[PDB]
């Protein structure tokens, strides 16, 4: 009973991750329109910096969350209207990407395979867990010479109290010259 | 919160009679009244300047030489009552209740007003007060009712309950 | 395949005039949709024995076991829904797609994940693709900054503060504005 | 002397004042703010008082938008008690026995059905 | 005084190092994280690039 | 261009998942673009419980290739970035050296 309040919880998180992006990238674009001319490239990074936050949320929030989601179809109910407003539905039911980028995903399948008449019979992903994996431990080892580092005088405050005293000092000097105390 | 017409009489100096007096009146006015509160009618949000400024008077003080201008204007004030249901926003959680904060007024939510399925949990990363699912902490904005108002000081300060039904967290 | 593509033999329709009740499970039957092992084609088989004992449908398919293809939604004179489903006992139901009236075609129900990946990707290639013919093309430099060679600029054309001790308009924005004050200055 | 709840009761002038939307209301601080900048120095201390504002403003955005606001004023229209309204616009959600738990004064103010339609028009809002 | 003068200037500049060398530091460090491959779906496969991409800029970026 | 179509797709997934989330809280539905609350009722997407739904080949092949063009993708950027920063230097000791013609010869900087 539980997976209807994941919809409304986990898809409430989504599409507000998705009120960010959109609308914010709405002032991205806009931000581009403040343009004469040359656009401001550091804020553009900064712009896709935001992004990466973006991507970072909502891939989180693809989690175990497709564990659920991959059992769920969509369907309009009883208050859809009927006569012809379907076919755009059916849009918004047609997961197709683009067809240039789907192509392109079959280009990459089809090429790899060129790749394999390239090189006829040979496994590699199996020991490519390994390949992975020894990623997995020299970033530790990485890790490990990145604690082995030390890392960031303070006597330049010190050379404050040099002139400290010698305002002092600077007292001293006037005191003669006014009372000339001995 | 509402908006309504106030009145406030503004002590001019000789110093400022110039020309643009009524320039003067309505920067002193603002500053003023703006920010304050009374038991009367609470806290003054903000004075519609413009428009909705009425300047009368005025009568110069004999044994002062200032000169008082009454003042009428529409502002933005947010007074509170007892048996209003308000959405606020939890700020601290404590043994001792809930110190919620509505706008720029603060509600407490004494732990005495909160349901028993509420237990207060202090070794919880954040001190929190869970049952229940449900978790408020120091960001979970809660529905009460107040039940009790008070004005010590032109400020204002009352008790809200989570007794009813429909009340707690949002 | 499964998605927003034609699939018509409309002259049946013509036939039938539309669909009425258990018709809609024949041109559906004429649908690959349909399922060979389905309660509602062993059932079938049934039909080819028995016959007569099939009922309406759901009596006869949901108290037996297999692939079933349910009604429970109409939406005259369109669209209907009929989820496919699998029951594992007379009582038991293990439900699948909503297969539905798409009308002269019957579609799956996509799953949101396949869309939301298919936007997450979009999107993403969107500024991957941003990244790609247009990078690199405002040059770094400590002193020259970004750079950004033409044939011809135009079209148009943590550093140093102290220093040495247009308005393309000629004024005209002024002027523009006085225009304003201006045409009815006589007017007011 | 009068220190209630009700059931619309206290005060006669503020009974008699109307109280102004949460989101309405921001937009109007909005509208005076903008009208105040028009020729500044810059700075324009908030006090304390702005600052909790600005938070609870935003943080109840029940219309983020100049047309959000008109709408939701096309939408209503009956008063009927100034602060129902306005506590109605503030609170939302949902159903009718909800409401009367609310605001008890509606007793036998208002129907149901109408209510319903209401609560709908404001979720797709 | 004359003294926070340069004194905060030069920490400006040792901060800004800070700023672009660990921006170097952990943008080319997580791409090590990003390396991870299996028991993820392959449209969760697709936001790694991009990352990658974040990264690598991010520190040529802090390099200039 | 392209962040037009993905992003107006993007509005039309919180627009859809408004219609879906429609279904009970109405703090969601708001959102959606203003053509579509004139026309099409809240609550009118559900969803339904079904399959696994399916895998292939595709999918793990797919997630190793991409993930290699990626990291060469990032050996063609450091290099080719090497190369950039590397003339970058090329040119820019020219102005100090000629510095060295100035602040080592004692000029006002």
């Amino acid at each position: 009973d539980i997976s209807t309040e994941k919809t409304v919880e986990s898809l409430e998180a989504i599409r507000h991750r998705i009120a960010q992006i959109v609308q914010s990238l709405t002032h991205f674009l806009a931000i581009l329109h403040q343009s004469e001319s040359l656009s401001p490239w550091p804020t553009i990074h900064k712009n896709f910096n935001i992004l990466l936050s973006q991507i970072h949320s909502l891939s989180n929030n693809l989690a175990a969350h497709s564990h659920t989601l991959q059992t769920t179809s969509i369907y309009p109910s009883l208050e859809f209207p009927v006569k012809e407003q379907e076919p755009l539905l059916t849009t918004l039911l047609r997961t197709k990407a683009l067809p240039e980028v789907e192509e392109w995903e079959a280009n990459t399948l089809q090429e790899y395979e060129a790749s394999i008449s390239s090189q006829p019979k040979k496994k590699e992903a199996n020991d490519a867990y390994q390949k992975d994996q020894l990623w997995d431990q020299a970033r530790i080892i990485f890790m490990e010479e990145r604690e082995n580092y030390s890392w960031f005088r303070q006597l330049e405050i010190d050379r404050a109290t040099e002139e400290q005293n010698a305002n002092q000092m600077l007292t001293d000097i006037l005191s003669f010259m006014k009372s000339g105390k001995r | 919160f509402f908006l309504k017409e106030l009145s406030l009489t503004i002590s001019l100096h000789p110093s400022y009679f110039g020309p643009r007096m009524q320039d003067y009146l309505k920067a002193k006015l603002l500053a003023d009244v703006e920010g304050t509160c009374s038991g009367q009618y609470g806290y003054i949000i903000c004075v519609l300047d413009s428009n909705t400024i009425d300047i009368d008077k005025g009568r110069v003080v004999p044994g002062q030489g200032f000169a008082e201008f009454e003042v009428k204007y529409r502002a933005v004030l947010w007074r509170p009552f007892r048996g209003e249901v308000v959405d606020a926003i939890v700020t601290t959680v404590n043994k001792m209740g809930f110190f919620a904060n509505i706008g720029p007024l603060n509600v407490f939510v004494s732990s005495h007003l909160v349901p028993p399925d509420m237990k207060f949990d202090p070794t919880a990363n954040p001190p929190n007060y869970s049952g229940e699912d449900q978790v408020i902490e120091k960001g979970s904005n809660v529905r009460l009712k107040i039940v009790g108002t008070r004005t010590d000081a032109t400020e204002i300060f009352a008790i809200a309950t989570m007794k009813e039904d429909y009340l707690g967290v949002l | 395949d499964l998605t927003s593509i034609q699939w018509r033999m409309p002259e049946w329709v013509q036939s039938m005039g539309g669909l009425r009740t258990e018709n809609v499970l024949e041109y559906f039957s004429q649908s690959p949709f349909y399922s060979h092992k389905s309660n509602n084609e062993m059932l079938k088989m049934q039909s080819q024995f028995n016959a007569l004992d099939l009922g309406d449908l759901n009596s006869q398919l949901k108290r037996l076991t297999g692939i079933q293809f349910v009604i429970i939604h109409e939406r005259p004179p369109f669209l209907w829904v009929i989820q496919k489903q699998n029951r594992l006992n007379e009582n038991e139901v293990k439900p699948l797609t909503v297969y539905f009236v798409c009308n002269e075609n019957i579609y799956m129900a996509p799953n949101a994940y396949t869309l939301l990946a298919t936007r997450m990707l979009n999107a993403t290639y969107c500024f991957q693709k941003a990244l790609t013919k247009i990078e690199k093309f405002p040059q770094y430099n400590p002193q020259e900054g970004y750079t950004y060679p033409k044939l011809s600029n135009d079209n148009l054309e943590e550093n140093k503060n102290q220093s040495i001790e247009p308005e393309d308009f000629s004024v005209v924005r002024a002027f523009m504005q006085s225009l304003h004050s201006s045409k009815e200055a006589p007017d007011v | 002397f009068e220190e209630d709840a009700a059931q619309l009761k206290l005060g006669p002038e503020f009974e008699n004042e109307d109280m102004l939307t949460v989101s309405e209301a921001k937009i109007l601080i909005e509208t005076v703010l903008a009208q105040r900048a028009r020729e500044t120095n810059g700075e324009i201390p908030m006090t304390d008082v702005m600052k909790k504002t600005v938070a609870y403003f935003n943080v109840f955005a029940r219309f983020k938008t100049a047309e959000a606001t008109y709408a939701c004023e096309r939408i209503l229209g009956n008063r009927f008690h100034k602060f129902e309204r306005a506590q109605l616009g503030t609170l939302c959600c949902e159903d009718a026995e909800e409401a009367r738990t609310l605001i008890p004064s509606l007793a036998n103010k208002i129907d149901d059905q109408n209510l319903q339609g209401i609560l709908d028009e404001l979720s797709t809002l | 005084s004359f003294q926070r003068q340069l004194v905060q200037r030069t920490n400006t500049l040792n901060s800004s190092i800070d700023n672009a060398t660990l921006t170097i530091l952990s943008r080319f460090q997580d791409i090590l994280d990003i390396a991870i491959n299996e028991g993820k779906d392959k449209y969760t496969v697709a936001p790694e690039v991009y990352q990658i991409e974040c990264h690598t800029v991010s520190m040529v970026r802090a390099v200039e | 261009e392209q962040i037009m179509i993905a992003q107006t797709e993007c509005s039309l997934a919180l627009d859809m998942t408004s219609l879906l989330l429609s279904k009970f809280k109405e703090n969601s539905i708001e959102t959606i673009s203003p053509f579509l609350k004139s026309t099409v009722p809240p609550s009118s997407l559900q969803f339904s419980r079904s399959q696994p739904p399916e895998s292939k080949e595709s999918d793990a092949t797919l997630a190793k290739c991409w993930k290699e063009k990626s990291l060469t993708s990032s050996c063609k950027f450091l290099f080719e970035a090497k190369e950039r920063l590397t003339s970058v230097v090329e040119t820019e000791h020219e102005y100090y050296t000629e510095l060295v013609k100035v602040k080592e010869a004692s000029w006002p900087l």
